[PDB]
């Protein structure tokens, strides 16, 4: 609700009302000020993960953003090794797409669930987890200074169709790998 | 057990079931408006579906409702020999779709077609197909009716469930003449004849409150599963035989059929 | 299609975006709802194929109409009914006063209703949420968003593991039950119930182990007096914390007795004891029940 997943303090972003009530906005003025330096001391590290697909990251992207479009990825990233903080600073970490209502979303729900999983209950490692409101398409319109290069290029697009189809294949045989290895091992010691 | 069996719900189920399966039944004796295909077609087509969902571990009901969907689409739709596979193939696509949890990819559809049709030629059938049963997928099958017919005996025993089932997949396979009874009164008769070829029961009494199915109505399909039955170390197609043979389905297919049948 | 002259569009992005369109020749008010298969390498989605079929069939006052199937090579539309906003939208415009307590009553009656009518007709829901409810002018809430729907039988098999939303999810389902049933449904509403009254989300956990750890902290740690069983369950531990449960006076202040009762037999750990819709319909809570009409700010 009003605090981060270890339950220690509140959020320290501006939060913003978006689609899902289950996660926390934050409209493109609050990562336009951030990487503009207003939250150097209280923040220790900043973490913008582009949840698009690699053809739509060679197509602009926010400065300093890592492209992780796969939940393998995004596990190897940042809960195999994590970004340790200390008293008096916070580890931020924000998530966003083109639009951010299917796959930001899904991939900050993902972190959330494995880095629960991998505690002891209540401590997490990324306690603060945001998703950018809007996608990257509305960052693009209001901060186009940060997006190198300044291009928007749309997942629909008439060009990579056959790229977008083999990335939701690879997501989709995944999942469905993933979620038949948990049946067996559920059914297995029911 | 509770609310695993909805007993709230069980009677209006079954209800609802009896009412849709009239809606859902294909026309009888549609093979004669068909001037390309005939039974012994069609019968080799279910052997060979029935050995597909074999193959990939698929449910028993995927198989009963790809049947159905290939009887509704023959019923209005004329198809020639060397497309009659594709449409089968479609419709266990579609039945997969509906049914299983993880149904198989279109690529293993093609697979197992054996490359005599194309991604694109099967996608295509799919859609004639949806288009043909106006998205009327949800159909009442035999294993809907036995499943629930099988609450009602009283010990349970698994060899009855199984040669039930056997029974009923062994109709699937023979248009003539399991294409002039519906569902519930063939899961009916293979029911009675699964208790009487093992434990030597009948039909039960509280099963006839609750369907009105007497002894005296089930007879004609009866008569013809028992001869069918009787039949079935004979008939031409054998994959029934041989995936009931297996542990799991506790081997009935090699048991013996009575006889003669005390109705 | 061509037929449909649309009007506005919401649902931001290519997500199942859905267009208000007028029809053309009749002047009828209409949703469709947008399915690609283009993109879709494996044919008609297995959730639209669903969909489609069951809600032929699941004709209620309380259920949300396909009027129609727009069937193309490339794209796929499906016709609803257009109903003004969902009850999340409502609840969230209502969040000053809340909703009056004659509203939440007839909104709960009306509910039942349309999942009782799903159940006797073999449909699981699996979707129930408050963006899942859609209200109209007139007083009407209706189900909705079918694409989870499953048709199941008696008895049950293994279905789907992952299907309702975390925050409405029932905790057989976070326990790893084999078996889920109907009274999956009605827990959802249970929750929804709670969200209509106290205005807030009864069990808003981030992952399965904080929704457990809260179903645990607001109505008892479960062991095999209430639920029994639940110590085998797969995903089950016996280091979980041994929680207390908190009386429904705290949890629902609003509520009367009646409400309270209703609540907590919608929450009921087994799901065997859990109420049915249809049994909650005869509950002395709707004894006086009347059907008010929305303000309908937004």
């Amino acid at each position: 609700s009003m605090v981060i997943g270890d339950f220690s303090k509140g959020y320290l972003f501006h939060t913003v009302a978006g689609k899902h009530q289950d996660l926390k906005y934050i409209s493109p003025e609050i990562m336009a000020s951030v990487l503009n330096g207003k939250f150097a001391n209280l923040i220790k590290e900043f973490v913008i993960i582009d949840c698009r697909y690699p053809y739509e990251y060679e197509g602009g992207h926010i400065k300093g953003a890592v492209n992780l479009h796969m939940e393998e990825e995004v596990e190897d990233f940042l809960l195999k090794k994590p970004i340790v903080p200390t008293d008096g600073k916070r580890v931020i970490v924000v998530f966003h797409s083109e639009f951010s209502s299917e796959r930001g979303p899904r991939m900050c729900r993902y972190v959330r669930e494995r880095d629960r999983l991998g505690n002891e209950y209540p401590k997490l490692h990324y306690p603060e987890l945001y998703v950018l409101k809007g996608g990257y398409k509305e960052f693009f319109m209001k901060c186009q200074s940060y997006c190198e290069p300044p291009s928007y290029r749309p997942m629909h697009h008439e060009d990579f169709k056959e790229d977008l189809k083999k990335f939701r294949t690879k997501s989709r045989t995944w999942a469905g790998e993933k979620s038949k290895r948990e049946m067996y091992s559920r059914l297995k010691k029911l | 057990m509770g609310v695993n069996e909805v007993p709230d719900y069980h009677e209006d189920i079954h209800t609802y079931l009896r009412e849709m399966e009239v809606k859902c039944k294909p026309k009888v004796g549609y093979m004669k408006k068909q001037p390309d295909i005939t039974n012994s077609m069609r019968a080799i087509l279910v052997d060979w579906l029935v050995e597909v969902g074999e193959e990939y571990k698929l449910q028993n009901e995927t198989l009963h409702l790809a049947v159905n969907y290939i009887d509704r689409f023959l019923s209005s739709m004329s198809v020639l020999r060397g497309k009659l596979q594709l449409v089968g193939t479609a419709a266990m696509l579609l039945a997969s779709k509906f049914e299983e949890i993880y149904p198989p990819e279109v690529a293993e559809f093609v697979y197992i077609t054996d490359d005599t049709y194309t991604k694109k030629q099967v996608l295509r059938m799919e859609h004639l197909v949806l288009k043909v049963l106006a998205f009327d997928l949800a159909a009442p099958t035999i294993n809907q009716f036995l499943t629930q017919y099988f609450l009602h005996q009283q010990p349970a025993n698994c060899k009855v469930e199984s040669l039930a089932m056997f029974l009923g997949e062994l109709s699937l396979i023979d248009a003539d003449p399991y294409l002039k009874y519906l569902p519930s009164v063939i899961a009916a008769a293979a029911f009675h004849l699964a208790l009487y070829t093992v434990t030597g029961q009948s039909w039960p009494e509280s099963l006839v409150q609750k369907t009105g199915y007497t002894l005296e109505t089930l007879k004609p399909c009866l008569l013809d599963l028992h001869q069918t039955y009787l039949r079935a170390p004979q008939h031409a197609q054998q994959s029934i035989r041989e995936k009931y043979k297996n542990s799991k389905y506790h081997g009935v297919s090699l048991l013996n059929p009575p006889e003669t049948l005390n109705v | 299609m061509e037929n449909f002259q649309k009007v506005e569009k919401i649902g931001e992005g290519t997500y199942g975006v859905v267009y208000k369109a007028r029809n053309k020749l009749t002047g009828e008010v209409v949703a469709l709802k947008k399915i690609r298969l283009d993109t879709e390498t494996e044919g008609v989605p297995s959730t639209a194929i669903r969909e489609i079929s069951l809600l032929k069939e699941l004709n209620h006052p309380n259920i949300v109409k396909l009027l129609d199937v727009i069937h193309t090579e490339n794209k796929l539309y499906l016709v609803f009914e257009f109903l003004h906003q969902d009850l999340k939208k409502f609840m969230d415009a209502s969040a000053l006063t809340g909703i009056p307590l004659p509203l939440i009553k007839s909104y709960l009656f009306q509910l039942l209703q349309g999942l009782a009518f799903c159940h006797s007709h073999r449909v699981l829901h699996r979707d129930l949420k408050p963006q899942n409810l859609l209200i109209n002018t007139e007083g009407a809430i209706k189900l909705a968003d079918f694409g989870l729907a499953r048709a199941f039988g008696v008895p049950v098999r293994t279905y789907t593991h992952e299907v309702v939303t975390l925050w409405y999810r029932a905790p057989e389902i976070l326990l790893g039950c084999k078996y889920y049933s109907t009274a999956v449904d009605i827990w959802s509403l249970g929750c929804i119930f709670a969200e209509m009254v106290t205005r807030r989300a009864l069990f808003p956990g981030d992952s399965e182990i904080d929704q457990l750890f809260r179903i645990f902290r607001t109505l008892g740690t479960p062991d095999e007096v209430v639920w029994p069983g639940v110590t085998s369950m797969p995903d089950y531990k016996p280091s979980f914390p041994k929680w207390a449960r908190q009386d429904f006076s705290k949890v629902v202040p609003p509520l009367d007795e009646d409400g309270r009762s209703l609540l907590s037999q919608m929450l009921h750990y087994d799901p065997n004891k859990r109420i049915s819709a249809k049994a909650a319909l005869a509950h002395p809570f709707f004894q006086d029940v009347t059907k008010p009409v929305p303000h309908l700010r937004l």
